């Protein structure tokens, strides 16, 4: 029957499910659980820099908020 | 040593029988009942053995009529082309040894006078469901090779 | 749709659980139920199911051993001895 | 960790072309009355297996090539760039978050007709460069349509960044608008891939005595899964050009499941499409593309121009 | 970076599994066309048109979509005009 | 009587002329064979599970050859040489000589199973039902010699057969 | 340029090998130069070292995948030399089984003809229908192709109890099928874009060709040897004969498929008029008594023993015997002189002339449209080198 071919294809989908997957949760646990920041622009990428100085520890995700002032 | 060299026969004979990809040469009636075999209700693509092989990619040779001896020689070049491991299945009485036309002039009185042969299937022609056991015959001999287990002890 | 899974079900069921259910499954790649029609003096049982399809209709499960072969894995048409040969093939309606 | 997200992409595409094969033959077989693969392993989840190791242990093809440097180049080239045209692709985050990742994908498939005359260059048989000339010749008049395409519905987009087409359709797939320009596109991409009903290399070699593999199993099979990764690869693009997915940034997840579903469907038509019809006459696609998609492409990418702006619909160009 | 060491690998793995499959398995022992030289011309004509055409997302962006539009539209047109000519000419035949 | 195949005017009309446009632009006649070829996609396939299901036959197949007995066990076979002038393959070989009890009897008996094309005549011609084409077909061999059979292998597939050639020419004898 | 086809395609295919040695400028074809010969077996020398029953086996393995009808033909010749006439039964039956024959045939032709051209999937359908007509010479014959069935005097047995109804369920759906095989193809614009005005001949060209069957009707020529001599009880049928009007592969793909239409329509009429009585003529000097008579009747096991030795013999005399066969007018020239033996047997294939055409339907015609053209003539090289 037709749906036996679906085991085939639950097999493909997942390995086609894994890439997309991998890449959003390496993204978070690389950028303290955050989405990885896109930089296309060099307003974009100054401020990135900036970021990087201002945290202290030399990681442009790592935020500072008001209790910094 | 004795047991990995056991087991890794097993795995290459299951991997070959189980992708056994046929080249047919369909030379007269015999073919018909090929193509019969190939179509729904034995469907030998559910073994593993494709429908479409090139002579290049092809693991068994399947001789599927009589051969001539116009047609001796071109049969022999595609063998000798088809990279190994390579298995020849004679299909029918007239691959087998001549059949009907085994006293003509112009027929080769068996195909195993060009190539050596694996299995010998019966009949005229053999039934589609006669040729698939023939078939499933051929894996069970590809089964019981010990290629390494050969070479271990050379 | 519920009914088509427990079908389904069923069958895991109709093989003696799930032992036996995997054992058709990767002995013969059919896991369907069939009336038993009889059992051979070598073991080959005999099923039957005529709401399937002609063809279908009626199957041979092979004995796992035969003449001292252990044909678990390694089995073939010749097995079937004369007498089921002519039920199996349909040459006649009376097993 | 950016190592080990490359290996997350290249191993499972390798695994999922690997599968293709079997539900390429389980849905042919199918569609034609039968089954396909079921005794190799359940339901025939072993048989890729099977048929992997089966042409690796083969006898190599002895290499009759008159040019050693561009025999191994040309699967090299093939899988390498097959590999490549995946990293920008958002599922829905890219492994690379690239700019101009559109003009990155035309740049980089533009490249894959290497492989195809390398490969007939070295095979050393006339026969063989003929039907390298052919297939190029094909792949290249497909590359037009494919471009203009591709422009046209940037013109609704207004960047060249895949993860802007997401944006573009968070309303609305891109196929309502474009559906002429998608139906162009699908087909173009059946001729791009030498797929049926335009798998001419195919039918043509199976005619001309002479017109061989000309490569080993083992590299012969390398060939094939680059052109299986970029059936997938083209059909994954389709869904994220025209059918966009919507993202939820809190659950990634989520639309990668949507996503992949409407890529299946899409290279499951794929096979649907080679069940169904006989093949085109190379002079026939060429004429199919020369005097039909490429004409209608040019008008509607008049029209894609001046939509936008009669409308006062133009996107934003961040 | 990134960019550079993704296409590091993708290739390096294709030249390690073409390598090893040209290797490996060694280890077990046992007449020139004008008509297709000038679709290739053709295409290069019309994939430099091309090339002009792919600023546009970027060009319908300025304050001077008057100009922009006809521009834009005459350089369409004259690639039609291109293909016009080669078909009344017959160079798109193949007989 | 005759019929025309393809003589048919297309209409002029602007409606039918739209509806050809509309085929030629929009790909329905296209459309339409995918929806056949999805309807099979779920049709039960016609696929049976060989060897656990097999392809039916009749009691008049013609398969593997046999030599038959009577029930008393006697051959049935008295070597009268019909069988072997009517092959059509000239594939059935017969010597014979009086048995040391006096019956005649065959002394030979070889059939080349690759000559042979399994064509049923040898049993037509038979008088007393001796040799038969049998109901068997998977008996492929890995080695030519195999098929060249000779009278202890057809007697050995007689005994081995016996009970289901009996029922088959029981089913088919009213025929013939 | 110089070019040599193979010799078959990658797919299962059974209508043989050919060298076609082509001559190419460009795209198109100038010359074509068929080398048969492959299948070449002496069937005509073998047949006069057997008796005229020895022989009849031969005639199923010519074009062999029109079976019984090739016997037909066979059996025709051998009864007009002997002055004898089949048994009204044995006549309906070779005319039901002549178009379940005509019906495997153009299965075959149509969709190998589509197969070779890409078009696979109607391949798989239609076998699985040419499987349930197996079925149907496996029961009459006990063989799936090679019956052997129908012979001079009749055919060799009656019809096993419950086949006909068999028959009748299998033809209320057979119609259907044909119309699934026509939703892929007739109307699909591919299909149409690879036939239409492909392999054009003229009428005038066709006839003194020797063309004949659909080669002939595609051209508009109203020629049908069922229609025009009819043999058996073909007179008693109603049908249709379809015929052409551009000559060309799409012309005659359509006559194929309309004749399947038509062989249902004949097979209709044959289950339903099929006479009782004996099965093959009642003279023992020509057909074998039954096996009842053989055992108990002296003259009865004399003419059994005479029929399988020396066979009957046949008065002195030629002649040339045609029949409708699916690839068209199959005929055999047929010399007796007085013995059991015939001293000489032409066979008169129709795909040998067709195929001796190739070349001159080539013309003008590029590499792809070879082989759509050999489909069209629907070849197969048992009968064409016998
Ligand atoms: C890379 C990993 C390779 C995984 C090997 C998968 C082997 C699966 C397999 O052999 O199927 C069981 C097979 C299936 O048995 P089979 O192939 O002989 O027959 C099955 C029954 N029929 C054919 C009737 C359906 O079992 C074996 O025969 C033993 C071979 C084991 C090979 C693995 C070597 C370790
Ligand atoms: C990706 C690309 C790489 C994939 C792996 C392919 C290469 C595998 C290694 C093959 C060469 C092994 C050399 C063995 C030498 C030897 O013992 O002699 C041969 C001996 C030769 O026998 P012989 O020594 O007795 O000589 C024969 C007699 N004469 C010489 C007269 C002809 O046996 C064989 O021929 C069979 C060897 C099979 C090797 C199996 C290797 C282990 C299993 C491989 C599994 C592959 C998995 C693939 C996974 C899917 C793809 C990634
Ligand atoms: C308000 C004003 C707005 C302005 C814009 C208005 C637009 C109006 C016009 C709309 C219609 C445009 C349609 C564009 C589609 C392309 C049409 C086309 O090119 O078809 C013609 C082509 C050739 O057909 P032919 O019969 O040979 O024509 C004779 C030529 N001498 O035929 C073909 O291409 C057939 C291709 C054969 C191969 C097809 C195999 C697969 C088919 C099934 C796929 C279905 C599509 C799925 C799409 C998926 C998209 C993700
Ligand atoms: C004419 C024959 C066709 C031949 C060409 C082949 C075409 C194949 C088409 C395959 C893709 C079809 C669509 C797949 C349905 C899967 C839909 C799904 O999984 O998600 C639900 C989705 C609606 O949600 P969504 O897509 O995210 O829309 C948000 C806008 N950005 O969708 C809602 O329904
Ligand atoms: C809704 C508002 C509008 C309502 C009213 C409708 C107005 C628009 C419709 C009217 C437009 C005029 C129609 C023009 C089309 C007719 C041209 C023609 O007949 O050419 C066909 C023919 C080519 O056919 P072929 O068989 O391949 O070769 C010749 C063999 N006899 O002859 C040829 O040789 C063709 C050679 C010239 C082909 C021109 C190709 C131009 C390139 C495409 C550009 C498309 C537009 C810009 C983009
Ligand atoms: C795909 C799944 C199968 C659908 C079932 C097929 C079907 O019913 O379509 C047949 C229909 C009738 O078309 P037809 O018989 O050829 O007559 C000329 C037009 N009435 O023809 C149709 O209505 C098909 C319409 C196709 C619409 C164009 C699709 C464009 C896809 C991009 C959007
Ligand atoms: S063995 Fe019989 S069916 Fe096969 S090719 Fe010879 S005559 Fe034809
Ligand atoms: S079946 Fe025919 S060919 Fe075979 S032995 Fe009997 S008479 Fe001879
Ligand atoms: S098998 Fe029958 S026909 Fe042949 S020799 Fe014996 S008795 Fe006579």
């Amino acid at each position: 029957m037709w749906f036996e071919v679906l085991p085939g294809i639950a097999v493909m989908g997942v390995c086609l499910f894994i890439p997309g997957m991998a890449t959003a949760r390496i993204h978070r646990f690389s950028n303290g659980g955050k989405e990885k920041r896109v930089a296309h622009y060099p307003y974009q990428w100054y401020l990135m820099e900036r970021d990087r100085r201002v945290s202290g520890v030399n990681r442009s995700y790592v935020s500072k908020g008001l209790e910094n002032i | 040593g004795e047991y990995v060299v056991a087991k890794l026969d097993d795995l290459i004979n299951w991997a070959r029988r189980s992708s056994l990809w046929p080249m047919t040469f369909g030379l007269a009636c015999c073919a018909v009942e090929m193509m019969h075999m190939a179509a729904p209700r034995y469907d030998m693509d559910r073994f593993g053995v494709v429908f479409r092989a090139s002579p290049r990619q092809s693991d068994v040779m399947i001789v599927a009529g009589t051969l001539t001896n116009k047609m001796a020689p071109a049969l022999r070049k595609v063998y000798d082309q088809m990279p190994e491991p390579r298995y020849v299945v004679s299909m029918g009485s007239c691959a087998n040894g001549g059949g009907y036309y085994h006293y003509s002039y112009s027929v080769v009185r068996g195909c195993d006078r060009i190539v050596p042969v694996d299995i010998y299937v019966p009949g005229c022609p053999p039934t589609a469901e006669a040729l698939l056991y023939g078939i499933l015959q051929l894996q069970k001999k590809i089964k019981r090779e010990k290629r390494l287990r050969i070479w271990y002890r050379r | 749709l519920l009914q088509v899974l427990k079908r389904g079900l069923q069958q895991v069921s109709g093989h003696g659980g799930l032992r036996g259910y995997l054992r058709v499954l990767f002995r013969a790649n059919d896991v369907r139920v069939g009336t038993l029609v009889g059992e051979d003096k070598y073991g080959n049982k005999y099923y039957e199911d005529n709401k399937q399809f002609f063809g279908r209709h009626r199957w041979v499960i092979y004995t796992t051993e035969m003449n001292g072969k252990n044909t678990f894995w390694d089995v073939d048409g010749s097995m079937v001895p004369p007498e089921w040969h002519r039920w199996l093939h349909c040459m006649t309606d009376d097993p | 960790m950016f190592m080990i997200n490359i290996l997350m992409l290249i191993i499972p595409i390798l695994l999922a072309v690997a599968f293709l094969t079997l539900v390429e033959r389980k849905v042919l077989g199918y569609m034609q009355l039968r089954k396909g693969p079921n005794v190799v392993g359940p339901y025939g989840l072993l048989q890729p297996i099977a048929d992997a190791i089966k042409l690796f242990i083969k006898e190599p093809l002895r290499p009759a090539t008159s040019s050693a440097s561009m025999f191994i180049l040309a699967p090299i080239m093939a899988l390498g760039l097959a590999l490549t045209m995946w990293i920008p692709l958002p599922m829905p985050y890219p492994l690379i978050n690239m700019n101009l990742g559109v003009l990155f994908m035309l740049a980089m498939s533009s490249l894959a007709v290497y492989s195809i005359l390398w490969s007939g260059w070295a095979s050393n048989s006339k026969y063989a460069l003929i039907g390298a000339l052919r297939a190029v010749a094909q792949t290249i008049s497909y590359e037009v349509t494919l471009a203009i395409i591709l422009l046209s519905v940037l013109l609704m987009s207004g960047s060249f960044t895949l993860s802007t087409l997401i944006t573009t359709q968070e309303q609305m797939w891109l196929i309502l608008p474009a559906w002429p320009l998608a139906m162009m596109w699908f087909i173009s991409t059946l001729a791009e891939t030498n797929r049926a009903p335009f798998d001419l290399t195919e039918g043509e070699s199976e005619l001309v005595s002479g017109f061989n593999v000309e490569y080993a199993a083992g590299p012969f099979a390398l060939f094939f899964m680059a052109e299986y990764a970029n059936i997938i690869m083209m059909n994954i693009f389709t869904a994220i050009l025209f059918l966009g997915t919507s993202h939820n940034p809190h659950m990634p997840e989520l639309y990668t499941i949507n996503f992949t579903i409407k890529s299946l469907l899409l290279t499951m038509s794929f096979l649907w499409i080679r069940a169904s019809y006989p093949r085109f006459r190379y002079d026939q696609l060429m004429h199919l593309l020369w005097k039909n998609f490429l004409p209608l492409t040019l008008a509607l990418c008049m029209w894609h121009v001046s939509l936008p702006i009669l409308t006062s619909g133009i996107p934003p160009q961040t | 970076m990134n960019l550079m060491l993704a296409l590091l690998t993708n290739f390096t793995l294709a030249t390690l599994l073409v390598i090893i499959a040209f290797w490996l398995p060694q280890l077990n022992v046992y007449p020139f066309s004008m008509k297709f030289f000038l679709v290739a011309i053709t295409f290069l004509l019309f994939d430099l048109e091309i090339a002009l055409l792919l600023p546009l997302p970027w060009a319908s962006q300025t304050a001077n979509l008057n100009t922009m539009l006809t521009m834009a539209l005459f350089l369409i047109i004259l690639l039609a005009v291109s293909l016009a000519y080669e078909w009344t000419q017959k160079g798109l035949e193949w007989t | 009587t005759y019929k025309y195949v393809n003589l048919r005017e297309p209409s002029m009309d602007m409606k039918s002329v739209t509806d050809r446009a509309a085929q030629t632009l929009l790909w329905t006649e296209l459309i339409r064979g995918l929806g056949m070829t999805l309807s099979y996609l779920f049709r039960e396939p016609a696929t049976i599970n060989y060897p656990f299901e097999k392809g039916p036959l009749s009691p008049r197949f013609r398969g593997e050859h046999a030599l038959r007995r009577y029930p008393s066990g006697e051959e049935r076979c008295i070597a009268c040489k019909l069988c072997e002038a009517v092959c059509p393959a000239q594939a059935i070989t017969i010597e014979a000589e009086p048995r040391a009890d006096g019956s005649r009897r065959t002394t030979r008996y070889d059939i080349d199973m690759t000559k042979c094309i399994y064509c049923g005549f040898c049993q037509e011609a038979c008088p007393v039902d001796a040799i038969v084409e049998g109901p068997n077909f998977e008996f492929s061999t890995e080695t030519h010699e195999e098929l060249l059979y000779n009278k202890e292998k057809l007697l050995n597939n007689g005994d081995k057969w016996e009970a289901e050639i009996a029922a088959n020419i029981q089913a088919d004898y009213l025929y013939r | 340029s110089n070019l040599t086809l193979n010799f078959g395609p990658q797919h299962p295919a059974a209508h043989g090998v050919l060298r076609l040695v082509m001559e190419l400028s460009g795209e198109m074809v100038r010359k074509c130069d068929p080398h048969i010969g492959l299948l070449h077996r002496g069937t005509e020398k073998l047949i006069e070292y057997k008796t005229y029953l020895q022989a009849l086996p031969y005639f199923d393995r010519l074009d062999y995948v029109s079976m019984m009808c090739n016997e037909q033909a066979y059996s025709l010749a051998v009864e007009k030399l002997l002055n004898i006439r089949p048994p009204p039964r044995a006549q309906w039956i070779r005319v039901l089984f002549g178009e379940i024959t005509r019906l495997l045939n153009h299965i075959m032709a149509v969709t190998t003809h589509a197969l070779d051209i890409g078009a696979m999937t109607p391949f798989f359908w239609m076998f699985e229908e040419r499987e349930k007509m197996f079925e149907f010479y496996e029961r009459v014959s006990g063989a799936r192709m090679h019956a052997a069935y129908v012979r001079p005097g009749g055919v060799h047995q009656d019809l096993p109890l419950g086949l006909m109804d068999d028959i009748y369920e299998f033809s209320k759906n057979f119609s259907l099928r044909i119309d699934e095989l026509e939703e892929m193809l007739t109307n699909n614009r591919i299909w149409r874009n690879r036939t239409v005005d492909i392999g054009i001949v003229t009428a005038e060209d066709a006839l003194n060709y020797g063309f004949s069957g659909v080669m002939l009707r595609g051209s508009g020529i109203q020629w049908d040897l069922r229609k025009t001599q009819p043999y058996d009880v073909y007179d008693q049928v109603e049908f249709d004969v379809p015929i052409g009007s551009r000559g060309d592969c799409y012309d005659r793909y359509l006559c194929r498929v309309e004749e399947m239409r038509q062989s249902i329509r004949i097979i209709s009429q044959c289950l339903n008029k099929m006479p009782p009585g004996e099965i093959k003529v009642d003279d023992a000097k020509v057909s074998p008594p039954k096996r009842a008579e053989m055992k108990t009747s002296m003259e009865s096991l004399i003419h059994h023993f005479k029929l399988y030795t020396e066979g009957y013999q046949v008065p002195p005399g030629a002649t040339y015997t045609a029949i409708e066969a699916p690839k068209g007018e199959f005929g055999v020239y047929l010399v007796s002189d007085g013995s059991s033996r015939p001293y000489r047997c032409k066979i008169k294939a129709p795909g040998f002339a067709h195929l001796a055409g190739l070349d001159k339907m080539s013309k003008g015609h590029m590499l792809a449209d070879v082989v759509a053209i050999i489909g069209t003539q629907d070849i197969v090289f048992g009968e064409v080198d016998r």
